[PDB]
């Protein structure tokens, strides 16, 4: 196998700046590269054929170039739309080989979360679990912490986190944090808290409430 | 317009075999080859191999004792079914077509089937409302969701008043609990002044358990 090497892992840009994203092919395979683009959860889509050969449907923005074992894609201006991952593909030799992907991120301005807190459902509650969720809506940049505090006391080792992949139309991200407890120990405390900490807040935010209130 | 339809996502066991079937419309199996490709966090896209206009087969080298690919040219269908499956076949399954018939410019893919490989049990999700607050309702928007807990194997997907909502929706990756089984939650932000009058449903299908799942989202009092 060809081992195709694409850098780096991830490519931070500003909308409207070019950008090029590099692939390098463990032997030379002349011009025989092609480019997919994969939005999250969707398949790949043809780009580029051939190094630099241009694909019914794609914008005039994307070009590609190189030869032998260095080859390149560029997209000018880039936008929010292109907000995905990007792979190569040689097929040169046998068996066609894929590169691991480089990720596209777009800058935006600062955005601190918007937060809130979802009490355990009485539906949940009937079954002996409560489970207690903390969204954290809109944000940017990536990093983010979540602390759990109930009757004050921060919490650990009950909880798990997803984070959503950039969003291709405002560039930001979104988290949820989930609080799992059993329903008996649910109902000995009263203060459940999502405590929220972002470059975008000069202080914490906590979202709270009192079960039962 | 040319396309590439897969069989639903499913669960099979270690040294057993899995099976997925391609549709393919806009052009005939007898003029095309149909390429299957992988992809996994940790392998990346891995090609599987083909079966070309005439039947004739191509199977990459990992492959070749535990692949068949056979196919129904009158109906249209590319059958690709895999041997002695292990944990590291976990993967989204791809059937794709080239440009030209020999070639191999994917232009055209499946939506992809994601098959697990692992001994458990299939297992549907419960599903419960992530109600909208009032001490939470932030300069007329409201936040409000579903928590899809406890099934397996992925995926689930989930829509909003069955797909008529989508603006706002953000569905997110799902977590492995420590029981083995998977959680996620889907939510949406709406305007504060809708939480009277516009209902907000949740559709939750889990094809590997058959569980399709409606839950109204309610204010309370």
């Amino acid at each position: 196998d060809i081992l195709l090497t694409q850098s780096p892992v991830i490519l931070s840009v500003s909308p409207g700046e070019r950008v090029s994203f590099s692939c390098r092919a463990s032997q030379s395979i002349g011009t025989n590269i092609h480019w997919y683009q994969q939005r999250t959860n969707g398949s790949p889509r043809l780009l580029i054929k051939y190094a630099s050969e241009s694909i019914s449907g794609i914008p005039s923005r994307f070009s590609g170039s190189g030869s032998g074992t260095d080859f390149t894609l560029s997209i000018n201006s880039v936008e929010s739309e292109d907000i995905a991952d990007y792979y190569c593909q040689q097929n040169n030799n046998w068996p066609t080989t894929f590169g691991a992907g480089t990720k596209l991120e777009l800058k935006r301005t600062v955005a601190a979360p918007s937060v809130f807190i979802f009490p355990p459902s009485d539906e949940q509650l009937k079954s002996g679990t409560a489970s207690v969720v903390c969204l954290l809506n809109n944000f940017y940049p990536r990093e983010a912490k979540v602390q759990w505090k109930v009757d004050n006391a921060l919490q650990s080792g009950n909880s798990q986190e997803s984070v959503t992949e950039q969003d291709s139309k405002d560039s930001t991200y979104s988290l949820s944090s989930t609080l799992t407890l059993s329903k008996a120990d649910y109902e000995k405390h009263k203060v459940y808290a999502c405590e929220v900490t972002h470059q975008g807040l000069s202080s914490p935010v906590t979202k709270s409430f009192n079960r039962g209130a | 317009q040319v396309q590439l339809k897969q069989s639903g996502p499913g669960l099979v066991q270690p040294s057993q075999s899995l099976s997925i079937t391609c549709t393919v419309s806009g052009f005939s199996l007898t003029n095309y080859g149909v390429h299957w490709v992988r992809q996994s966090p940790g392998k990346g896209l891995e090609w599987l191999g083909v079966i070309w206009s005439g039947g004739n087969t191509d199977y990459n080298t990992p492959f070749t004792s535990r692949l068949s690919i056979n196919k129904d040219n009158s109906k249209s269908q590319v059958f690709f079914k895999m041997n002695s499956l292990q944990s590291n076949d976990t993967a989204i399954y791809y059937c794709a077509r080239a440009l030209t018939y020999y070639d191999y410019e994917f232009a055209y893919w499946g939506q992809g089937t994601l098959v697990t490989v692992s001994a458990a049990s299939t297992k549907g999700p419960s599903v419960f409302p992530l109600a909208p607050s009032s001490k939470s309702t932030s300069g007329g928007t409201a936040a409000l969701g579903c928590l899809v807990k406890d099934y397996f194997p992925e995926p689930v997907t989930v829509s909003w008043n069955s797909g008529a909502l989508t603006s706002g929706v953000h569905t997110f990756p799902a977590v492995l609990q420590s029981s083995g089984l998977y959680s996620l939650s889907s939510v949406v932000t709406v305007p504060s002044s809708s939480l009277g009058t516009q209902t907000y449903i949740c559709n939750v299908n889990h094809k590997p358990s058959n569980t399709k799942v409606d839950k109204r989202v309610e204010p309370k009092s």
